[PDB]
């Protein structure tokens, strides 16, 4: 589970 | 429900809601002071138009990306509160101002660059209007290179379900394939080859002025300038920047010496001049024909290289050479014990102010005697061109580095630790970006105003 904001 | 959710304090965030708003206070007010104060006036024209530039774009990132990043992208993590436009449109600017921004960098560098190292060569002949040209070309650039932006980022609903509107985040919608391309195109494109650039460019600026030797500048403060005959210490005939003609009594021989004209007495301010020029030309003419002060001069670096042609200018080849020991220990880099001999009845503290002065030079290798004029110019240059890599690559290093892991960090290390840790991250990251824009509009004028040299 990652990140969504660049 | 929705456990895309990150658990960064309150008081961090306060923080950098602090810094931010600093960094704005400051990049705002000097962008647009810098850009109007420029609205008004070759070739230093040029880099004018290169800092209006760039005050532009750091004015834009500031105007656009900070309000909106600051409440999506540090306060209110989702949903996207903008729609897709929003979300798009945001990105493509994003990407926009910072190639502008990079390029603008870059190309001041190089005009730089120029200048100073190659000025009849390449400033004063190639370099000149329209590089207006160039800085339309630097805009088109990063419209284009900001394209992909456009396709790249998107909307995208990301709650559990996938159904809940409390989970409509902006992401890159791509296939994660292409995210790698576009985002490592934009490395390169934004940081690499401009932080070469920038890197060698400046080094080779600070290189060149540490070697140049500040012996005019110094010799305006010591020997004065007086375009009509006088007397000197000693008491002999004098005109220009401190030229000794026809030292035996009185003042005829010393006017018919005038030469080249009949100067009647007075001299014009060009002709001191080039009499000046060929004075210090003689000097160190004087320094490379003896044996005993060449090896020494050829030793020194560039400050007490000048302090040298200093004291053969105020006493010849044939007097500097006659401090024997204070030589040896000159050109053995015994600053400290050499100073002392100096200092000793050397009879040339017949003028012992002039001689306290260029033995401080000596001893010390900096300018620290010359009061706070600008002859420190070419110091405050090596400075400046230092401060400027420092300053870009500190600045966007670790928001490139941040970008990358995005999507290479990407599978499978994402734990809780890494999650929390890249949003921290985040803020750091942009922190520093927008540290860039505050930050160079300081610095810039202190290069605009650095120009004395030409």
């Amino acid at each position: 589970r990652r990140p969504y904001i660049l | 429900n929705s456990d895309l959710d990150v658990n960064t304090d309150i008081y961090s965030k306060v923080l950098v809601t602090a810094i931010y708003l600093a960094l704005f206070v400051v990049g705002t007010v000097g962008n647009s002071v810098t850009l109007f104060t420029l609205a008004r006036k070759s070739l230093q024209s040029t880099v004018h138009y290169h800092l209006g530039s760039l005050a532009l774009s750091d004015l834009l990132i500031l105007l656009l990306a900070m309000p909106v990043e600051l409440y999506n992208f540090i306060w209110v993590h989702h949903p996207w509160a903008f729609g897709d436009a929003g979300c798009r449109g945001y990105y493509f600017l994003r990407d926009a101002c910072t190639y502008a921004t990079a390029l603008n960098v870059a190309s001041l560098s190089v005009a730089r660059y120029l200048a100073i190292c190659h000025p009849f060569k390449a400033k004063t002949l190639m370099s000149r209007s329209r590089t207006k040209k160039f800085i339309s070309a630097i805009w088109l650039a990063s419209a284009l290179l900001a394209i992909p932006m456009l396709f790249t980022m998107g909307l995208q609903n990301r709650s559990a379900d996938g159904t809940h509107p409390g989970g409509l985040v902006c992401t890159p919608i791509v296939d994660t394939a292409t995210v790698k391309v576009v985002i490592q195109v934009n490395t390169f494109m934004s940081f690499l080859f401009p932080m070469l650039v920038i890197s060698i460019l400046n080094t080779v600026i600070a290189n060149k002025l540490t070697v140049m030797v500040n012996i005019f500048e110094m010799l305006r403060i010591d020997e004065g300038l007086r375009l009509k005959i006088y007397k000197d210490t000693e008491g002999y005939y004098t005109i220009g920047i401190g030229h000794l003609l026809t030292k035996s009594p009185s003042l005829n021989a010393a006017k018919s010496e005038l030469d080249k004209r009949n100067t009647n007495g007075v001299i014009t301010k060009d002709e001191a001049e080039k009499l000046f020029n060929q004075d210090v030309d003689a000097a160190v003419r004087g320094i490379l024909r003896n044996a005993k002060l060449k090896p020494v001069y050829d030793s020194l670096d560039a400050v007490r290289r000048a302090a040298l042609i200093n004291m053969v200018f105020q006493m010849g080849e044939t007097g500097v050479a006659g401090f024997t020991n204070s030589l040896r220990m000159l050109n053995n880099k015994r600053w400290d014990e050499a100073a002392v001999n100096l200092a000793k009845s050397r009879w040339y503290n017949q003028t012992p102010n002039r001689a306290k002065r260029v033995i401080t030079t000596f001893r010390t290798g900096t300018w620290d005697a010359y009061g706070s004029g600008s002859v420190q110019a070419l110091r405050h240059g090596v400075l400046v061109a230092r401060a400027v890599v420092i300053a870009f690559v500190v600045c966007w290093l670790p928001y490139h580095v941040r970008r990358l892991m995005f999507c290479y960090i990407s599978d499978e290390q994402w734990t809780t630790f890494l999650f929390d840790f890249y949003h921290y991250f985040y803020m750091l990251t942009n922190a520093l970006a927008y540290a860039s824009s505050a930050i160079n509009p300081i610095l810039y004028n202190l290069v605009s105003a650095n120009f004395r040299q030409v």
